[PDB]
RNA sequence: AAAUAUGUAAGAAGUCCUUGUUACUUAAUUGAACGUGGACAUUUGAAUGAAGAGCUUUUAGUGGGCCAUUUUUGGUAAGC
RNA sequence: GGAAUACUGCCAGCUGGGACUGAGGACUGCGACGUAAGUCAAGGAUGCUGGCAUAAUGGUUAUAUGCCGCCCGUCUUGAAACACGGACCAAGGAGUCUAACGUCUAUGCGAGUGUUUGGGUGUAAAACCCAUACGCGUAAUGAAAGUGAACGUAGGUUGGGGCCUCGCAAGAGGUGCACAAUCGACCGAUCCUGAUGUCUUCGGAUGGAUUUGAGUAAGAGCAUAGCUGUUGGGACCCGAAAG
RNA sequence: GAAAUUGUUGAAAGGGAAGGGCAUUUGAUCAGACA
């Protein structure tokens, strides 16, 4: 009689999706990237700036 | 494209599976990496106006 | 006949009511609400009498005193929505703590021992007053809006 | 505002009732109601649509359509079911013992059929002994025969029974129906 | 017979280990969402580094929501915006791109508004307005056994099952996304960000293929 | 009755419902069979063709008891035998003794075939028959006899 | 020699195999058409959508039109 | 060289203020939390407090204020129209009935159907009961003289609801009414063929066919009644100039 | 003993017509429950 709204009453948003407490505890919502670093090509740079 | 569709029903039931019979539309192209050596992009402004008449 | 016959009637039996589940929870009364500080009215006879909250009561109610000695207000109750906190603060140890609560109010033309409960949390909190400069004259008077008076703006 | 693409508040526009006030007719739905609905036999529902149908189509189904159909190879013994009424026919001489069911039963075919040694029962007999609808051949009058459809489609090149009230020679004959009088039809 | 203290566990265990199924296929879909974006980010790192570009592949999938209402629109529009279940100013229904639909997209153009949505949208747009089509009847899902109950023939049993296959374009994408309603948005709550909408997006307006903005747009009126 | 009848509906409903524009005139076409060679050709060139001129022969005072000859088929010929007379005769496939019966005293003219008859023979007395219901009732064993 | 519009096709009403019928056909069991039996269902043979499709009877009013964009003829033009 | 920040985006991160809503009425469902009992915000509002039980509240009415509102009916592409009718009220005032018809539905009976011209009879225009015929139907088709409906299990093919059998089942087979398409057969019209025969001109077997028919091919009608539609009638009502 | 229309009495309104719609104020008026 009434559709409840995910997003809102997180009670139903474990009905289905029971991932979600998963989620909210890794926190996983904010997953910090592994750092890497590489660096473009030279001619990547030179394009780019180039007039 | 059907004396050629039962040509592929042999071998693809015979060898394996995986028949995928009916045609499809074109589809949306697929990554891809374009190199630029041998190819440094050329740049381009537009033109002025002139008459040449 | 008048009317013949409406060849069904309404159930006249009474079915029940569906089981709820809404159930309770205490007030997450709002942060300027900590006991021992003072408070301006906004309702009732005591509309701007200034007066310090004491305890926060069972029934969600707030208990404040003038005291008496000082702007005449007994010990009462008012809505937490009635009334506004102040930047400014007392001290509440010193002071009684427990004998108030919401049947001393339920009664059953003044009541005499009423009056002695008054003195009583009275003296041991206009001790507190006394501390600060300028400050039962502040609570003795009442309080106003001047002309020009932005709220949204005035900081308390 | 939608942009609509069926046409709104249709109705399906078949029969839900028969448009009869037959008590006896109302009651007999009434029971063929609930078995179409709790049995999910096909029988059944293919009974209880036919009991709305107008007399134009529950049309006569005779003793000799009857006689035939028990001639199906593996019929011969069937509670045969008529839901329009069935008519005696007097061009057939053999005919095999039965036990058919139909809403109406005409003099000369209870004659027929309790003198070959068949019975005769109504629909709600006929549901008792098969309520599952078990073992049964339905069987339905010819519909497009009666006089009014010879008349239909009338036109011309569809060569089809003028609406006329008087027939015979000097009556819609002449022209537009042989090329000695203008062309044909 | 009693078979009353004879059968609820044994609904409960066929239940109670299908959710933790669905839990073990979210977690997958999650690592594969994330797997997949962090590919990219580095693929196009990498070429970068090698001196090439990479380019990603061209959208598979794209969310079309209709911004004009329903009179005086020329036959041939009219009819495909009733193929693509768009008839009522602020619905959307997604569509694989394909040459076939390209086409249709071409001539709707006008009319409505498109681009490439976020997995982020898909997600709230399901969660909120998700409904599906069980005997005409637009039946809110508020349950993964509605979903199962019409899409387990196809290897989708929960919501985020279904969104997986969306997104992914799956190989019963059609079926799938056929189950979906037209989803029933509202008018952008911060506006349309234009003073007239139907010019092209591109001149100021808001009709046509706004590529990744069409998610701007849609939680707004979501 | 009149109350179950539309008119009563259309009561209030200005032109009731004969139309506001062509409105509901005297005699628009002309009276009755009018204009059916002109401005009503294609309604009778069409549901009624044949309707103009003259095909046939004529015939002054023809009298159709002239021509009073009602058609029995072989498909019904044992109708006109009594039932209690049909369960005994139903039997006994008798060359002697076979069922005669007069057509023309039950109220026909000529026999014609159509239908089939079991092979009891019967003798049959008609004023005129088809060549082949005699071809069959001869298959019979019964015979034709000829009256007035 | 465009663009826009337009005919047809996208399978089980299918593809093929050994061979039966006739007065038509061929020099010819040659062919023609119609068949018994036999051999092949995921992706049944593009996309999208289907408050479901096919079909019938009867009968109303109507048979003065007008406007806008674009194409357009007569007219200097026109709320022609 | 190493940072910060903007922009853009995600978060099933946390959280403050305002507004409209409370439909449903025992329980059944999916969940969450829990070691269990059980508890929950999980298939739609409950709790505490206070005023009112008369004048809270609301209805009606007149007025006033804000914004809004041309005169209805009619023909018309277009009416508020400088188009027509209409000063006001009462009462009256227009698709009727009948003959014969189409379709549809209800009903009776059913290869039949129709008692009511007439007769009988009566508690007297009712009701009730009946003989013979007569109408339509059961046969068509030719201008007519005429002839007059089974090669077949009343046929073949394709489709077919239901029923039957095999199968836990998906399905497979068998039979298949109504209905539809097609190819045959049958009767009449037509045009050919023209045997046994014979009152030499009579008779017309047999076999046919880019021809034809409001046909047969295991009958469906007849009667009453209703709506709607049809034609003749004053014919929806009022209206000529004329004859 | 209706209506049109009219006299008297009473209430009310009225800056080149009047009447109507939604909403509310004022006035007038009708309403509202049992240990
Ligand atoms: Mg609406
Ligand atoms: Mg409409
Ligand atoms: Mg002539
Ligand atoms: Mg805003
Ligand atoms: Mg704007
Ligand atoms: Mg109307
Ligand atoms: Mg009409
Ligand atoms: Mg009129
Ligand atoms: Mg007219
Ligand atoms: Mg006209
Ligand atoms: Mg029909
Ligand atoms: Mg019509
Ligand atoms: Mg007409
Ligand atoms: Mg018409
Ligand atoms: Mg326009
Ligand atoms: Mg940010
Ligand atoms: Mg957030
Ligand atoms: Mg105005
Ligand atoms: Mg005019
Ligand atoms: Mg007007
Ligand atoms: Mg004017
Ligand atoms: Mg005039
Ligand atoms: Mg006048
Ligand atoms: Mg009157
Ligand atoms: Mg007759
Ligand atoms: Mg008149
Ligand atoms: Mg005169
Ligand atoms: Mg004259
Ligand atoms: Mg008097
Ligand atoms: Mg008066
Ligand atoms: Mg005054
Ligand atoms: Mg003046």
């Amino acid at each position: 009689v009434l559709k409840k709204n995910p997003l809102k009453n997180k009670q139903v948003l474990l009905r289905l999706n029971p991932y979600a407490k998963v989620f909210a505890a890794e926190k996983l919502g904010s997953k910090k990237a592994e750092k890497t670093g590489t660096k473009p090509a030279a001619v990547f740079t030179e394009t780019l700036k180039h007039d | 494209r059907v004396k050629a569709n039962a040509a592929k029903r042999a071998e693809a039931k015979a060898q394996g599976v995986a028949v995928q019979l009916k045609r499809q539309p074109a589809q949306p192209r697929e990554s891809r990496i374009v190199s630029t050596e041998g190819n440094v992009p050329q740049t381009l402004a537009p033109v002025p106006y002139e008459t040449f008449i | 006949s008048a009317q013949k016959a409406p060849k069904w009637y309404p159930s006249e039996d009474v079915a029940a009511l569906k089981k709820t589940r809404k159930a309770a929870r205490p007030q997450k009364l709002r942060a300027s609400l900590v006991p021992g500080t003072v408070l301006i009215l906004l309702a009732g006879r005591f509309r701007g009498k200034r007066v310090v909250y004491l305890k926060h009561l069972e029934d969600n109610t707030l208990l404040i005193s003038g005291p008496f000695k000082v702007n005449g207000v007994p010990l009462r109750r008012v809505n937490a929505r009635y009334v506004i906190a102040t930047s400014t603060k007392v001290s509440v140890e010193g002071v009684n703590v427990e004998k108030f609560n919401v049947e001393y109010f339920a009664k059953e033309e003044i009541k005499a021992e009423r009056v002695e409960d008054q003195k009583v949390v009275d003296k041991a909190l206009i001790a507190e007053i006394k501390k600060t400069p300028l400050l039962k004259q502040y609570l003795s008077a009442s309080f106003s809006l001047k002309n020009g008076d932005k709220p949204h703006m005035l900081k308390f | 505002g939608i942009d609509h693409t069926s046409k709104q508040h249709k109705r399906s526009g078949h029969r839900t009732a028969p448009k009869s006030d037959n008590v006896y007719l109302k009651l007999l739905v009434k029971l063929y109601t609930f078995l179409a609905r709790r049995t999910d036999a096909p029988f059944n529902k293919v009974v209880l649509k036919a009991l709305f149908l107008s007399k134009i189509n529950r049309p006569p189904v005779s003793v000799s359509r009857i006689a035939r159909a028990l001639k199906q190879e593996g019929a011969a013994n069937k509670t045969v079911v008529v839901v329009g009424t069935v008519t005696d026919d007097a061009r057939i001489f053999e005919f095999p013992k039965t036990t058919v069911a139909a809403l109406r039963f005409t003099a000369g075919a209870r004659a027929k059929i309790v003198k070959a040694g068949g019975e005769c029962i109504t629909l709600d007999q006929l549901a008792v002994r098969a309520p599952k609808g078990q073992n049964t051949l339905i069987l339905r009058g010819p519909r497009n025969s009666r006089e009014a459809v010879r008349h239909f489609g009338m036109g011309p090149h569809k060569g089809k029974a003028p609406r006329i009230l008087s027939t015979g020679r000097k009556f819609e004959r002449a022209r537009g129906r042989r090329r000695s009088k203008g062309f044909k039809v | 017979a009693e078979q009353v203290a004879a059968e609820r566990a044994a609904r409960k265990a066929a239940n109670k280990e299908k959710r933790a199924i669905i839990l073990e296929r979210n977690a997958a879909y999650q690592k594969e969402y994330e797997t997949a974006e962090r590919n990219i980010i580095q693929a196009k790192r990498d070429a970068k580094a090698a001196g090439s570009y990479y380019v990603e592949a061209q959208h598979k999938l794209v969310f079309v929501v209709r911004i004009k209402g329903i009179n005086k629109i020329p036959p041939k529009p009219r009819k495909v915006l009733q193929l693509l279940r768009l008839t009522r100013i602020n619905s959307g229904t997604f569509v694989k791109v394909t040459k076939a639909t390209l086409e249709l997209l071409k001539l709707i153009e006008p009319y409505v508004a498109y681009g490439y949505p976020s997995y982020s949208t898909i997600r709230q747009l399901v969660y909120k307005r998700g409904f599906g089509k069980i005997n005409k009847q637009r039946v809110p899902l508020s349950d993964n056994a509605i979903i199962e109950a019409n899409l387990g023939k196809y290897g989708i049993l929960s919501i985020d099952d279904l969104i997986h296959e969306i997104i992914t374009v799956g190989p019963h994408f059609k079926q799938a996304n056929n189950f979906l309603w037209p989803f029933k948005l509202s008018n952008p709550s911060g506006g349309w960000g234009v003073p007239r909408k139907f010019k092209h997006f591109i001149q100021g307006g808001s009709f046509g293929n706004r590529e990744e903005f069409i998610n701007k747009l849609v939680k707004s009126m979501n | 009755p009149s109350r179950f009848t539309k008119t009563r509906k259309h009561r209030g409903h200005v032109s009731a419902g004969k139309g506001r524009i062509g409105k509901h005139r005297k005699h628009p076409g002309g009276r009755g069979m009018a204009g059916g060679q002109h401005h009503h050709r294609i309604n009778m060139d069409k549901y009624h063709p044949g309707y103009f001129g003259k095909v046939g022969m004529r015939y002054f005072h023809k009298q159709q008891a002239h021509f009073w000859k009602p058609v029995l088929n072989l498909d019904k010929l044992w109708t006109l035998i009594p039932e209690d007379k049909r369960d005994q005769y139903l039997k006994s496939a008798s060359k002697e003794t076979a069922p005669v019966i007069d057509t023309l005293a039950a109220g026909y003219g000529k026999i014609l075939g159509k239908g089939r008859i079991p092979n009891v023979p019967v003798i049959v007395k008609a004023r005129f028959v088809s060549k082949l219901a005699e071809e069959k009732i001869r298959a019979a064993g019964g015979v034709v006899e000829l009256i007035a």
